[PDB]
């Protein structure tokens, strides 16, 4: 129920500073070596989505 | 279960509100706080929904 203006459920509201609108565009491929702790599967094509997933 | 009003009192008021009092224009929907507000069948106010959201 909370605040009246949102009570009836006509409008379902989300607040998020990390979304994005773009329909996925052009696709790019990267290739190289890896070090031993790399949990990624060797010789397997993978998706990426952030710069911190590295190392892991 | 804990609805603190005699049920037939509310049913009658809502049914009357849906009567020609509002449905001489048959396309009109009875909802929300502009139209679905059947006149005040006074009741105590509380910080308890009665119907939990999942129940809703």
């Amino acid at each position: 129920m909370a605040q009246d203006a949102l009570s009836d459920g006509f409008v379902r509201l989300c607040i998020d500073p990390s979304l994005n609108f773009f329909g996925e565009g052009c696709k790019i491929l990267v290739e190289g070596q890896i070090t031993d702790d790399a949990t990624a599967a060797e010789n397997v094509v993978t998706c990426v989505n952030s710069e911190l997933d590295l190392v892991e | 279960t804990t609805y603190p009003v005699l049920p037939y009192l509310t049913n009658a008021a809502y049914g009357a509100l849906s009567a020609c009092s509002t449905c001489e224009n048959p396309e009109l929907n009875v909802q929300g706080q502009t139209y679905g507000l059947l006149s005040c069948i006074n009741m105590p106010e509380s910080c308890t929904p009665g119907w939990e959201f999942t129940e809703v």
